């Protein structure tokens, strides 16, 4: 859509020189508070595009490309809330502090799309009402005509359905 | 899907036009119920016979009421401790919201309590079974006086208390609130009840409600209790109300709109009310074990009254009784 | 979310099974309303007393009607010309349609209307406060004559004219 990140691939550099942060640490924690404190600091998860979340240690390691790395590979790190990011270099000096990091990006989109959307099947996407009946898990929509004969039975499988006929 | 539990499931901060549809409420435990009726759906007036039908179920009876102990003498002693003092109801409470209308209210041992709410309706309730908490309960004791709290369509069944109960509801000059197009069955108090006198810290007396096209079948006491000044505050001050000096006991200007009401099957009195300046029309009370009406009203007019086949078990002494001086045109 | 504005908002040529729910109608301008009654719920038959209760409110009164001018003599002259005869009502219309049912109408200084409509009704309420325009009104005055047009359920308050017609 219209949503895009500032850095197409996350990369962290020194404040007044364009050179990657080497052997840096990133502390991820609650918004508008220092993530240095363990109390504010939150656990970070690797978001697998499969639809799995696994838990890893709270600090993120910065390689020599200035990119996030965990388990010797480029990872996609997510949190369960809006977070603050604090970039620290190898001398432990604070390069940059970002109080607010929030994004809507649903990628994976197996787990996400169940919770953020409603489901109604349209009769136009099936050739028969029987197929659209078994494919209705919540909503059912009748947007076109259906022929029927004496003694034609349609089964919904015991599912509770809100049917809308237009 | 259901909402299972006991106590209050409290919903807060729901905006205007919010709908709750298809709701079901079921208690986790199965409470004891008593059935004070036969298999022909009459009554059991013997205490031991009501105790004999004691079972754990959520239907075909309602939980032992305090009013049942007075109604059937010696029933309380016979009943076991576990079947008494019960508070087992699965209650969905909408607390301080406006425009929240509960559509298709069902459940077993269910209640819906609207606390501090205004302009919230019970719209087309489909066969719920009540509990200790009323099915339709407007509690405006907390918060300001209820207005716009209505029962429009639908029906109710069972309950150990009033199915439709109004606590501290003043419709004002609009005459908002009321019960229209309703059927109530086996309330442990009165099917449609405006509460008598001051109950609780603040007044529970109701003014300016509209009751038309309502049916209460088999109430324990009155089917329509439209009083508000019965047995409470005989003393000089009546809280949240005019003094007893200003208007004597059983006289208030409630100004309820009373037309087309039907009561059948009442064990006790089928109709009762108090007030002054009340105008009552089209009341038909028939096929009641107890009296058709006990009218505690004074200076009220009762028009087109039919009391036919009431007091057929002779608990009382008459088909109709009027304590005050009233003007009855037609009988 | 509220439908804010004044005058009709037409929806033309809708086929059968159209639904509208949870609608609120609010006027963007607060009109002058008259109250010819008391807090004892008894009429004010003195025309000066109605003018004394004249206020700008969106509830607890209804905008002046030509019928009140006849009922209370001299009320018309006493009222300001900017405080009478006005129509500030948030109104909705369905035009030349089938099968459109409007559910759960709310609002303050509100109205609903239909034109050329068949099979079209007003079901349920939140108890809206009516304005100058009728709360439920049917026309077929463009279109041709109705059928299936009914009203069931709900209720309304206020209005300066009939709440069903």
């Amino acid at each position: 859509a219209n949503v895009v990140v500032s850095n197409p691939r996350p990369i962290f550099t020194e404040s007044r020189s364009f050179k990657a942060v080497a052997n840096g640490k990133i502390y991820i924690g609650q918004i508008d508070t220092d993530p240095v404190n363990p109390a504010n600091q939150i656990p970070v998860y690797i978001e697998n595009e499969d639809g799995s979340h696994v838990q890893i240690t709270q600090p993120l390691i910065i390689n020599a490309a200035g990119k996030i790395v965990y388990n010797g590979q480029l990872v996609k790190i997510v949190t369960v809330q809006g977070h603050s990011m604090a970039i620290y270099d190898a001398n432990g000096s604070q390069v940059d502090y970002i109080a607010n990091v929030l994004k809507y990006d649903p990628d994976q989109y197996s787990i996400e799309a169940d919770k953020k959307f409603k489901y109604s099947v349209k009769l136009s996407d099936y050739p028969t009402l029987q197929d659209a009946a078994s494919a209705a898990v919540d909503g059912l929509l009748i947007d076109r005509d259906y022929n029927f004969y004496g003694g034609e039975t349609v089964d919904f499988g015991g599912k509770v359905l809100t049917i809308e006929c237009k | 899907a259901k909402f299972i539990g006991d106590g209050n499931l409290i919903f807060t901060k729901l905006g205007k036009g919010s709908r709750i549809a298809g709701v079901f409420m079921e208690s986790t435990t199965t409470p004891w119920v008593i059935k004070p009726w036969t298999d022909d759906n009459q009554w059991l007036t013997d205490a031991a016979a009501v105790v004999a039908t004691l079972k754990q179920s959520k239907t075909d009876g309602y939980q032992p009421t305090v009013s049942d102990y007075v109604k059937f003498p010696g029933i309380e002693t016979l009943l076991p401790p576990n079947a008494k003092g019960q508070n087992i109801t699965s209650t969905l409470e909408i607390r301080e919201c406006i425009g929240v209308e509960v559509h298709r209210a069902s459940g077993l041992m269910a209640g819906f309590l609207f606390r501090g709410c205004h302009f919230c309706k019970m719209v087309d309730a489909n066969n719920p079974s009540g509990g200790k908490d009323g099915i339709i309960t407007f509690e405006n004791l907390s918060g300001d006086w209820g207005k716009g709290n209505y029962v429009i369509g639908g029906r109710t069944s069972y309950g150990s208390v009033s199915s439709a109960q109004f606590l501290r509801n003043n419709g004002g000059f609009e005459r908002d609130g009321g019960v229209i197009g309703f059927t109530s069955y086996r309330a442990g108090e009165s099917g449609v009840k405006t509460w008598q006198g001051t109950v609780g810290s603040t007044t529970s007396r109701n003014y300016n409600l509209q009751f038309r096209d309502s049916v209460v079948i088999y109430p324990v006491w009155d089917g329509f209790d439209l009083g508000a000044d019965t047995d409470m505050n005989p003393e000089l001050d009546r809280p949240g109300d005019y003094p007893i000096t200003q208007y004597p006991l059983h006289q208030l200007p409630l100004n309820h709109l009373i037309d087309n009401l039907l009561v059948r099957g009442a064990l006790g009195v089928g109709f009762g009310m108090d007030g002054k300046g009340m105008y009552v029309s089209n009341i038909t009370v028939e096929d009641c074990a107890g009296s058709g009406a006990y009218l505690l009203t004074h200076e009220s007019v009762f028009t087109n009254i039919a009391i036919i086949d009431t007091n057929t078990k002779d608990f009382q002494a008459n088909q109709i009784y009027i304590s005050g001086a009233c003007r009855v045109n037609g009988l």
